[PDB]
């Protein structure tokens, strides 16, 4: 099956876990199609 | 990384430093995809042209690092390797096609605030999100400039460096170079008329190109730093191994054996 432990992958302890944004993170979001 | 900036602590908890034993040398970046599996570029390990052939025990993997050079005492984890698997159709002779290798760690790492796996993309997420103009992020400890030729500035960062750049469309990728481009490669970077700059560079290979899904909000690794021609040159683009096109092989070696 998996070789793994991960499955909470891509959520980052000091940031999404803590409901925090990194300092240049809204930029990539802003490219996805544009914003709003 | 050229034209990037210092990383916040914990912002790339998947970043992995591939580190040579003797002589102590940074060689490449990598990424944590699981507590036992690390993904990188195959050319970091095997590139016969430059007489390059690392085996499982020429290398350390350092996980949870921020500083390029200091031991971070209760943050970083130094691990040793069990197995290296390089794509059997990796083409080192011509264009670096299928620039991917897996590393099975010898025992598992435990996740902390500093150490946390990235997701690999599924069909719908690779489709959704990898469209020209969409931005991703590259991290590494690699060159700040081109150091093979005389240049001003430090060549080497003290802290992990972050750059956020756009996917460029294949037409443009293919005419910025005379190296043969492939479906397993994408390019990314700013056009000369876009005002902004930045790129990977030598030392950055193996590091992830990641993207934050607006749906669930999980970061996914979309590419691996592969090749380029200089660093940040106008009209040139960084080329990246296309992780989703190679996920069949990843899955097939990861799941091969049980735990
Ligand atoms: C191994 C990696 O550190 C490195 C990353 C360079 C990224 N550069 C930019 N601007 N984004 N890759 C390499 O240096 C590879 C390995 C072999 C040499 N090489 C090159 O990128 C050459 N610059 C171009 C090349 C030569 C032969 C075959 C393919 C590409």
């Amino acid at each position: 099956t998996f070789g793994s432990g991960e499955a909470d992958c891509g959520l980052r302890p000091l940031f999404e876990k803590k409901s925090l944004e990194d300092k240049t993170e809204r930029e990539l979001l802003e490219s996805y199609i544009d914003g709003r | 990384i050229v034209e990037g900036s210092d990383a916040e602590i914990g912002m790339s908890p998947w970043q992995v430093m591939l580190f040579r034993k003797s002589p102590q040398e940074l060689l490449c970046g990598a990424s944590l995809i699981s507590d036992r599996w690390v993904l990188t570029a195959a050319h970091c390990l095997l590139y016969p042209p430059w007489d390059k052939n690392f085996t499982e025990n020429d290398l350390l993997v350092r996980i949870g690092k921020h500083s390029r050079t200091r031991y971070e005492r209760n943050i970083e984890k130094i691990s040793m390797l069990e197995k290296i698997y390089i794509h059997p159709r990796y083409n080192w002779r011509e264009n670096l096609d299928r620039d991917i290798a897996l590393m099975k760690l010898k025992k598992p790492v435990a996740f902390s605030d500093y150490i946390h796996p990235v997701c690999l993309p599924d069909r719908e997420t690779a489709a959704s999100l990898l469209q020209a103009g969409y931005k991703g992020r590259v991290t590494g400890w690699g060159n700040l400039k081109e150091t093979w030729t005389a240049n001003v500035g430090k060549g080497q960062p003290s802290v992990l460096q972050v750059v956020n750049l756009p996917i460029v469309e294949r037409p443009v990728c293919k005419d910025s170079t005379r190296i043969r481009i492939t479906d397993n490669m994408f390019c990314a970077g700013y056009k000369p008329d876009e005002g902004k700059r930045g790129d990977a560079c030598e030392g950055d290979s193996g590091g992830p190109f990641v993207m934050k899904s607006p749906f669930n909000n999980r970061w996914y690794q979309m590419g691996i730093v592969s090749w380029g021609e200089g660093c940040d040159r106008d009209g040139k683009y960084g080329f990246y191994t296309h992780v989703f096109r190679l996920k069949k092989w990843i899955q097939k070696v990861i799941d091969q054996f049980g735990e």
